Parts: structure tokens; C-alpha cells; sequence
């Protein structure tokens, strides 16, 4: 029973933006992908086993503490700039990475705060005086944030239940918004304006993330239905399921055929997007998973946090138990690996975030 | 409800919450009321920390879950004061409720697995 | 009927008197020849109630052979009473009688090291290291090499310590100290973490670790490292009373009650995590958690040390010093009690009060304490007596 | 693969149609507590009327008086890596305490990993990880519990303690009822646990 209703001529501006901006994305990601696998076996289980063996010496270090409030979502800069990290208070500090420096911590929020997660070319090509960051709250708001002001802009009043995470599309002038309405907003960065509203779940949408070349967009809530649906026009074909719980984490792998989900079902499903099915059910904790990071750009791994004092670094594929990342005093929720994939920061419910480094 | 009132309970959480805070009142583990709730908190014997959304007003509990951070101990919030009194063994309703913990008794497996489902409505 | 002579000796020499439990331990000992444990039953009522003790350790070397023990009890009466050549010609004289190096050298090491002439004390340890070496000879030549000046000798020895004894966390933490003790700090901080990931479970090597790491700057590193060590164990009482005094270091008190709130909740029966949070109580609220920890953790020393401490921050100084009294009495050998009541009585009371606690210290040697092992541990007082590191732990408190 | 599925079927099929497609529902009584008062005025109550029709019934001369003097939405699963499960009380009580806990599941054996797989309700869950945990007594030989999640619906059909030599047997029986990714799991445990 997939009703229809039809939307505005910037939305559909903005989709065909997108789909202009994804399909050579696309194209040089398949060309990639081409490359790789003209590549031989020998010198690429060479690099495998030097990134196990990089990942498997995984120290934590430069656990510094936020403020009084226990952390809840961290979010990578890009070129390994700095972290921002959102905990339970109003407040959504930038720290120095790897130098552990909190500066221009950006405040402005009063309930607390969800996933403040940067945009993927703010560091790269993004001034600091505009907006570089976006941060949410457990109220209804998505307010942008520079690095250089403390403030925050104009944020988008078209929210009115519990904004659980927000993440930036990759063109940049996008960003999703899963929020506890029953449906996900996707607010524009030109237009500056919410240009569609898809409600695929029945339930409020936890984790919402985009695909690497900015095609699709992964769903998930307390629906426990991850829906994948397509920039261009909706219509969400692959749809996950198989967890029993809320989903509360969604990541997309660089490569085009893996997308992880986590669940709060002590599980992590790493489903694939060309056979619409799951292709493996990972048991990385014991506890509810809510945090989940992809690898970048190289794509060989995937960091999966959980509501116990561990997070698990597994191979991708394979799905083994290659870096057991343990070392926090709480519920680890929110975790992101840097652009450079030397660093991950993970945040924990002990009001601390530390970095996993190779030795 | 309230939008202040962090983690709210489902309704199989909330009964089974008012049947652990019953059986701790009967069995006299159990104290009723903010400030013996506080006392607790603040003494460390405190298991658990019961709160009611249904509070007028709710910022006088709103010491109830930042204590809970600081004595690392689970907090939950109930649909109505009126349920919880009625679980507490009063005709009065009861905003706050302190499940401390005993020598050695029965209900600690109970107690237990509200303080392992409790900790996983925060999220 | 020996070991009921001797039990019967024992309760006259603890109930009235001192002539008849020596005359019955010297009918027990001129009946029949005993093991090693009546004649150290005999030494310690010798030395507990100078002539007499000589005496009793010569009768002991005469007719009790293979006894290290009494033999180095006996050398220590005679260095304290009589005379440290003597004592050293006593220790020459039962290194012929067992040519075992385990105690022996050791001790004639520590004896030459006590003294002058230091080159005799490192070729006695050479030659025990060439004879039987060990892990406790190999730190103990670390430690005389390190006594005297910071030689690469001393490293050297460290490394080839570290290198042969890698699963015994003593020689890192030597070596670690002996490292922190140079220039540089990153060789200290890589030594105390080699260390601590070979051993895997060593509780002094990780606290040497969260103190150069937090000592150097940068405590985010030093808090990371103080929750692997309490991970690492897991839930440690001194990895957690560290970290939670990482925590009260810095400004965040609040983070160090929640950090001492969890070490409580993870071990209730702690003596320096209840002291701790005694100490990091609220002045009003103390009375209360006093009460705690004496309900949780009953005759316990570092309790009773904080309640002394509490009751002397109180203005009670009749409390305190029955509070010190009832620490001493409890359990003697510890440090930061002795320190707590040698500043007690020298703060408030006449100087029988500061002897008294003297002879106290001097009776019994004090060990395993807070401020006792940061004063004996360091070079700079590692061959003194009781008295003065006794006086120095008071004079820094 | 030459491009993917959403790209295929992109590349044109943008316009401003927003659909709300697979509307799904995800996969009640409360107690009253009364306080001592309300007991007792029940009692009250209700002796008084058992009073009142012991007397009707007396009057009414029909006898003399007397004489003046849930599987479904969530199952709690289970996997615990043993090292060896020669004990047999240790291991019978355990599946014993599985199968009086009508809980399913699979008691895999191998060469030093032993993969005890249980799932049923949580009350019956906590029972056999205290009885695996605390009441069996293995001793090298120790019992940890790799795993403790929820799925949707019970895998295994009975506790069958099967066999295989092999990790690759063991590894194609758990497929076969697609739980392979825990006894894999519990496999790169045991040689983590060996090697470090």
C-alpha cells in the first residue's frame, strides 16, 4: 500500500542535483572498484593482513574528558583536523585530534544534545566562518554550527518530535534528519529549506546515513525495518530486516554492495545492496549496538560500538573479531574513524572520549 | 508527558517496576518520597531510583536523575505519581522512590535485571 | 609435648612475667633439638623480652645447622646491638655453613651497602649474580648500582635484568625508576609500558605508568593508561584509588566522587577506597561516612587512620590519639598510620607522646604505606634509618 | 559488478513524488498494589460477608449451623564457549537445567571449544547462565560465556549435543540451522584466548 504524493519542483531540482552529482561519483566508484580487482591476490591479502595487523595493535590514548555530562554521539573532522563530540548537556566541544585540545566549543542547545555530525567537505573546501558542522538535540532542532564562532545559525524549525541523529549528505548541500515523527527529514544547505519528508518507517527513525557516492540513503528505527531509499525519487526497494530490536545504528560501506546496520539486538547486520539480502549477522556484543562506523575510503573494516565498555573493529567482509576496542567505563555510544583511518574516536556514557592508534 | 522526564518506561517496564517496587516495600526495602530518596542517593545503598513524569512540578525530581549520575545507580520515570504511591503502599501519591539494596535478599535477581532493563531505555 | 611446652611458654611470656616462659623455652631447647620455627620462637621472645638474644643465636648456630633464618637474625642483633663488622664477619661465617646465595648474599650485600667500601658490596654481587642469579639479586645489584650515581652500568644492568627476568614486573619498574631518574621521560614511559604489557597484571608498574603520564603532562593519556590498569586486573582497589586521585588532582570533583562511588560499588571492602572517600567528603557529611566504612570495613588500618585523621581535623585530639592508639594496635606495620600518629603527636602533646611513637616505629618497622613507600623507595633515602624516614613522613604531611 | 542497482535503475527516474511505502509493525495488564489499610478493610469486607452468608444459609434451613467450639516478541539467546565438557554432571546439569527451562538450541564439541548454544525465555536464560556459570563446577577446563543476545524466533527445533571433529563439520551443522556466525565467533575467541 505505497501511496504517492507529489512534492515541490525544488525537491525534485535538488534530486536531479543529486543524481548529477552521484552518477559520476558512481561511475569512478565502479571504475575503482574495476581497478582493485585487476589488482592480484598476493598484494592484496599483503595489505589485508598489514591492516589486521595495524588494527589488531589498537591502543586507546588521549582519553580526555568532555564536561560533567556522559557523551553521546562523536563525529570525525575531515583531513584529521578535529573531533565533535555531543554530550547529554546543551554544549558540543570541537577536540584538537590527536592533540586532545578542546577549542571553539560550539554551544546554543538546552535539552541534550543527539549527533553532532560535521559535513564531509567542511575541513576540505568549506569556509570556517559558514556553516561546517550540524548538531541535534532531544527536542526538535537542527542547528547548524561554525568552527570559528561558538554559535549557532539558523536552524531548521521543521522538526517538532525527538531529533535523534542528523548526518550530512557527501555533495554537501544535503542533510538527512531522522527524527521520532515517524519519518526523516532531508533539509537542503541551498535552498535552506526541508525539501522532502520520507516517512518509511512506523515507528521514529533512529540512525540515518547516506551511500558513499550520495545515490541512496540507509534508514532505521524503532520500526526494527532499515529502509534504503533512492535520492532520486523514494521509492525504497531494499529493504532490511531480520532484527528484532530498534535499530540504532546505520552506516554505508565505500563499497557499493555492503551496508551495515546496527541493532539493538546484540547483533550487526552487514546486508548487501546488488542480491538484497543479509549477508552476514555478526555477533559483536552482548549488549544493545547502537554505535556504527564504516571504514574510509580504502573500505576493509567496521567499528561497531555498544551499550556495554567495548567496541568491536571487525573485518569487512569476513566478519570476524579482529580488535576487540575495550577500555571505557560505560555505555559506548556514537563512534567515528578519522579520513586518514590511523585514527577512531568513541565516545562512551563515562563523559570521556579516547582514540584507538596502531602501535 | 513531560519532555524533561528521561528515560520514560514502556507499559511492560512500568509494571514490571511497580511489582519490584512493591515487593521491596513489602519486604522493607523500599523508601518512599524525594527526600528519603535523596538520603539514599546520597548514603550510596540506594539500588535503584524511581521518578514520576506525572509531576507538578517535575523540576524538584529533576535532582533525581543528575544524584543518579552521581552515584552511578539507574533512573526511570513513571507514567503517574498516583501509580507509583499505589505500588508504594500508600493512599498519597508518591513522586520519587528510592529501591535500596539488602543483605543477601531474594528480590536482588529482580532488582537486578530492572537495573539491566533500565539502563537501556537512556539511550 | 614440645609443641605444648612451647604454647605453655608462649602464654606465660604474653600473660605475667618473662623468667618462666625463658626458662621453659630453654628446657624445650636443651631437651631435644628442634627445627628452625622454636628457635625463631626463641629469638623472638629473646628479642622481644641484647646479652640474652646473642646468646640464644649463638646456641642456635651451634646446634641448629641449615637455619638461614636465625642466622640472619642473628646478624642483624649483632649489627644493631653489638657491631656491623662483627655482624658481617658472623654473615662470612654462615655463608661457610650454607653455601646457598638466596638469603645469605643478600643480606651480607645489604650489610656492605649499609656501610662504606661499596665496591666489596658490588663484587658480593657479582658473585652471587655469578653463583645463583635470580630476580630479586639482579634488583637488588640495580638498586646499589643506582644508589650512587645514575651510571649507563646501572641501565645496562636494568636492561640485562628486564631481558632475563621479562615476566617478573620488579626489574621494569627498576628500570622504569631508573629512567624517570634521567633527562629524558619517554624511555621511563616506554619501560613502565613494556612492563606492564609483559607482566600483564602488575599494579605498582601501571601506578608508575599513570604518574609519569600524568606527572609529564598530558593526564588524558595518564587516565586512559589508569582505566587499562583497571580494566587489565580487572576492577583493582589501587588501580581505582588511583585513578580516582587522577581525578581529584585535577578540578573535576565531581568526577572523582562518581569514580569513588563506582570503586565502592565494585569493592565495599576496601580499606584506602573508604579512606579515600572519607578524605573526599564533605566536612559535615565525614561523620557519616566514617561510620560507613567502619560498618563495611571493620579492623581495618587505613580506616582507622582516616578517623584519626577526621577526628584530629575535628579539634579532638582525645579522640584522635585513642583513634591512633587503636590503629597502632590493630596493626602496627603500616606507615601511613605510624606518619598520621607521629604528626598527631607532634601537633598536639608533649614530647613522651612523640617518643612513644618513636619506639613504636622503631619496634616494629613500618611497610606498605602511602607516604611510608614514597620515602623508601627513592635513592636518596634507601640506606637510612626508621627514625629519620619515619620524621620525614610526619614533616610531610 | 558493473554498477549498482539503485545507479541502474536511476540511470531517468527523478521527479516530487514522496511515497510512504511498507507501513510494518515491528516484531498490557498492569497489578494494583494495595497498603496494609486496604488489606485489612478487604478482610474486613470479605469476613463480613462470609458471615452474612453463613447466616442467610443458616436461616434459610438448607444445613445446621456449625457447631460452637512467551517465546514470541524476543528470545533471550545464549552461547557459552567451554573448554572441555568432559565433566559430565557439570554438562548434564546444565542441559538438564536447558531442557527443564524449555529452552532450545545445540551443544556443539570439538577439539578444546565447545560451543553450548542455548535460547528460550530470559527467567530461563538467567537460570542456566547461573547454573553454567556458578552451579557447574568444571575444574584448565573453564566455562565463559561468549555471547548473550535476542532474536526473533527460536533456531534450533531440541537440545541435541552433536559432534564433529572438525571445525568445518561443526561450522556446515551450525549453517545448516543458520547459527554459524556465533559458533565462528565463539571459534575466534577460543584462539584469541589461546594465542594471547
Amino acid at each position: 500500500q505505497t501511496w504517492y504524493h507529489e512534492g515541490p519542483n525544488s525537491l525534485k531540482v535538488a534530486r536531479l542535483w543529486i543524481a548529477n552529482y552521484s552518477l559520476p561519483r558512481a561511475m569512478k566508484r565502479l571504475e575503482e572498484a574495476r581497478l582493485h580487482k585487476e589488482i592480484p591476490e598476493t598484494t592484496r591479502t599483503s595489505q589485508m593482513q598489514e591492516l589486521h595487523k595495524s588494527l589488531r595493535s589498537l591502543n586507546n590514548f588521549c582519553s580526555q574528558i568532555g564536561d560533567d555530562r556522559p557523551i553521546s554521539y562523536c563525529h570525525f573532522s575531515p583531513n584529521s583536523k578535529m573531533l565533535a563530540t555531543a554530550c547529554w548537556s546543551g554544549l558540543c566541544k570541537l577536540w584538537s585530534v590527536p592533540d586532545c585540545n578542546l577549542l571553539h566549543t560550539l554551544r546554543g542547545h538546552n535539552t541534550n544534545v543527539g549527533a553532532i555530525v560535521f559535513h564531509p567537505k567542511s575541513t576540505v573546501s568549506l569556509d570556517p566562518k559558514d556553516v561546517n558542522l550540524a548538531s541535534c538535540a532531544a527536542d526538535g532542532s537542527v542547528k547548524l554550527w561554525s568552527l570559528d564562532s561558538d554559535e549557532p545559525v539558523a536552524d531548521i524549525e521543521g522538526h517538532t518530535v525527538r531529533v535523534a541523529r542528523v548526518m550530512w549528505h557527501p555533495s554537501g548541500r544535503f542533510l538527512g534528519t531522522t527524527c521520532y515523527d515517524r519519518s526523516w527529514r532531508l533539509w537542503d544547505l541551498e535552498a535552506q529549506e526541508e525539501i522532502l519528508h520520507q516517512e518509511g518507517h512506523s515507528m521514529g527513525v533512529y540512525d540515518i546515513a547516506f551511500h558513499q557516492d550520495g545515490s541512496l540513503a540507509g534508514t532505521g528505527g524503532l520500526d526494527a525495518f532499515g529502509r534504503v531509499w533512492d535520492l532520486r525519487t523514494g521509492r525504497c526497494i531494499m529493504f532490511l530486516e531480520g532484527h528484532l530490536k530498534e535499530i540504532y545504528g546505520i552506516n554505508f560501506s565505500p563499497n557499493g554492495y555492503h551496508i551495515a546496520t546496527g541493532s539493538g539486538d546484540n547483533t550487526c547486520k552487514v546486508w548487501d545492496l546488488r542480491q538484497r539480502r543479509c549477508v552476514y549477522t555478526i555477533p559483536a556484543h552482548q549488549n544493545l549496538v547502537t554505535g556504527v562506523k564504516f571504514e574510509p575510503i580504502h573500505g576493509n573494516f567496521l567499528l561497531t560500538g555498544a551499550y556495554d565498555n567495548t567496541a568491536k573493529i571487525w573485518t569487512h567482509p569476513g566478519w570476524s573479531p579482529l580488535k576487540t576496542l575495550a577500555g571505557h567505563e560505560g555505555k559506548v555510544m556514537g563512534l567515528d574513524i578519522s579520513s586518514d583511518g590511523q585514527l577512531i574516536a568513541t565516545c562512551s556514557y563515562d563523559r570521556t572520549f579516547k582514540l584507538w592508534m596502531a602501535e | 508527558v513531560n519532555p524533561k522526564a528521561y528515560p520514560l518506561a514502556d507499559a511492560h517496564l512500568t509494571k514490571k517496576l511497580l511489582d519490584l517496587v512493591q515487593q521491596s516495600c513489602n519486604y522493607k526495602q523500599l523508601r518512599k518520597g524525594a527526600n528519603e530518596a535523596t538520603k539514599t542517593l546520597n548514603r550510596g545503598i540506594s539500588e535503584f531510583i524511581v521518578m514520576a513524569a506525572d509531576a507538578e512540578p517535575l523540576e524538584i525530581i529533576l535532582h533525581l536523575p543528575l544524584l543518579c549520575e552521581d552515584k552511578n545507580v539507574p533512573y526511570v520515570f513513571v507514567r503517574s505519581k498516583q501509580a507509583l504511591g499505589r505500588a508504594c503502599g500508600v493512599s498519597r501519591p508518591v513522586i520519587a522512590c528510592s529501591v535500596t539494596i539488602k543483605e543477601g535478599s531474594q528480590l536482588k535477581q529482580q532488582i537486578q535485571s530492572i537495573q539491566q532493563s533500565i539502563e537501556r531505555l537512556l539511550v | 609435648r614440645k609443641h605444648t611446652w612451647m604454647e605453655d611458654a608462649d602464654s606465660c611470656v604474653a600473660h605475667n612475667a618473662l623468667e618462666c616462659a625463658r626458662a621453659i623455652y630453654a628446657y624445650a631447647l636443651q631437651v631435644f633439638p628442634s627445627k628452625k620455627s622454636v628457635w625463631l620462637r626463641a629469638a623472638y621472645f629473646e628479642k622481644n623480652h641484647r646479652e640474652s638474644l646473642e646468646a640464644l643465636l649463638q646456641r642456635a648456630v651451634a646446634h641448629c645447622p641449615k637455619a638461614e633464618v636465625l642466622w640472619l637474625m642473628g646478624a642483624k642483633s649483632k649489627w644493631l646491638a653489638g657491631d656491623v663488622p662483627a655482624a658481617r664477619s658472623i654473615l662470612a661465617l654462615a655463608f661457610q655453613a650454607n653455601p646457598n646465595s638466596e638469603e645469605i648474599w643478600l643480606a651480607a650485600v645489604k650489610l656492605e651497602s649499609e656501610n662504606d667500601e661499596y665496591e666489596r658490596a658490588r663484587r658480593l654481587l657479582a658473585k652471587a649474580r655469578s653463583s645463583a642469579p635470580t630476580a630479586r639479586v639482579f634488583m637488588k645489584s640495580v638498586k646499589l648500582e643506582w644508589v650512587q650515581d645514575n651510571i649507563r652500568a646501572a641501565q645496562d644492568l636494568c636492561e640485562e635484568a628486564l631481558r632475563h627476568y621479562e615476566d617478573f614486573p620488579k626489574l621494569w619498574m627498576m628500570k622504569g625508576q631508573i629512567e624517570e631518574q634521567k633527562e629524558m621521560m619517554e624511555k621511563a614511559r616506554e619501560a613502565y609500558n613494556q612492563g606492564l604489557k609483559k607482566c600483564p597484571h602488575s599494579t605498582p608498574l601501571w601506578l608508575l605508568l599513570s604518574r609519569l603520564e600524568e606527572k609529564i603532562g598530558q593526564l588524558t593519556r595518564a587516565r586512559a593508561i589508569l582505566e587499562k590498569s583497571r580494566l587489565k586486573n580487572p576492577k583493582n582497589p589501587g588501580l581505582w584509588l588511583e585513578s580516582v586521585r587522577l581525578e581529584y588532582r585535577a578540578g573535576l570533583k565531581n568526577i572523582a566522587n562518581t569514580l569513588m562511588a563506582k570503586a565502592l560499588q565494585e569493592c565495599p571492602n576496601s580499606g584506602i577506597l573508604w579512606s579515600e572517600a572519607i578524605f573526599l567528603e564533605a566536612r559535615p557529611q565525614r561523620r557519616t561516612k566514617s561510620v560507613d566504612a567502619l560498618k563495611k570495613c571493620e579492623h581495618d588500618p587505613h580506616v582507622l587512620l582516616a578517623v584519626a585523621k577526621l577526628f584530629w581535623s575535628q579539634r579532638k585530639i582525645t579522640k584522635a590519639r585513642e583513634w591512633f592508639h587503636r590503629t597502632v594496635k590493630i596493626d602496627s606495620d603500616l606507615g601511613d598510620a605510624w606518619a598520621f600518629f607521629y604528626k598527631f603527636e607532634l601537633q598536639h602533646g608533649t614530647e613522651e607522646q612523640q617518643e612513644e611513637v618513636r619506639k613504636r616505629c622503631e619496634s616494629a618497622e613500618p611497610r606498605h604505606g602511602e607516604l611510608w613507600c614514597a620515602v623508601s623507595k627513592d635513592i636518596a633515602n634507601w640506606q637510612k634509618k626508621i627514625g629519620d624516614i619515619l620524621r620525614l613522613v610526619a614533616g610531610r604531611i | 559488478p558493473e554498477i549498482e542497482w539503485w545507479d541502474s535503475y536511476i540511470i531517468f527516474g527523478i521527479t516530487n513524488l514522496v511515497e510512504h511505502p511498507a507501513q510494518l509493525n515491528p516484531p498490557v495488564t498492569l497489578g494494583v498494589y494495595l497498603t496494609k489499610k486496604e488489606q485489612k478493610k478487604l478482610r474486613r469486607q470479605t469476613r463480613r460477608e462470609a458471615q452474612k452468608e453463613l447466616q442467610e444459609k443458616v436461616r434459610l434451613g438448607l444445613m445446621p449451623p456449625p457447631e460452637p467450639k512467551d517465546i514470541s516478541q524476543g528470545v533471550h539467546i545464549s552461547v557459552y564457549r567451554v573448554r572441555n565438557l568432559s565433566n559430565p554432571a557439570k554438562k548434564f546439569k546444565i542441559e538438564a537445567n536447558a531442557g527443564q527451562l524449555y529452552l532450545t538450541g545445540v551443544v556443539v564439541l570439538h577439539k578444546d571449544v565447545n560451543v553450548v548454544v542455548v535460547e528460550g525465555g530470559p527467567k530461563a536464560q538467567k537460570k542456566f547462565k547461573r547454573l553454567m556459570l556458578h552451579r557447574i563446577k568444571w575444574d584448565t577446563n573453564k566455562c565463559v560465556l561468549v555471547w548473550e543476545g535476542t532474536a526473533k524466533d527460536r533456531s534450533f527445533g531440541e537440545m541435541k549435543f552433536k559432534q564433529c571433529p572438525t571445525e568445518n563439520m561443526a561450522r556446515e551443522h551450525f549453517k545448516k540451522h543458520g547459527a554459524e556466525h556465533y559458533w565462528d565467533l565463539a571459534l575466534s575467541e577460543s584462539v584469541l584466548e589461546s594465542t594471547d
